[PDB]
């Protein structure tokens, strides 16, 4: 119960989304 | 913003992955 398809987020959730993938980018 | 760009339309990983 939770992908990533068309259950987009809004707001907020966007911003611990980039916080999650620039992470996957350099985690250092 | 962009929530106007995941909420109102697609921006799977291969376009979030843009972002950053």
């Amino acid at each position: 119960q939770q992908p990533q398809a068309v259950h987009t987020y809004c707001g907020r959730h966007l911003a611990r989304t980039l916080a999650d993938l620039c992470w996957e980018a350099g985690v250092d | 913003g962009i929530v106007d760009e995941c909420c109102l339309r697609p921006c799977s990983v291969d376009v979030l992955l843009s972002y950053c």
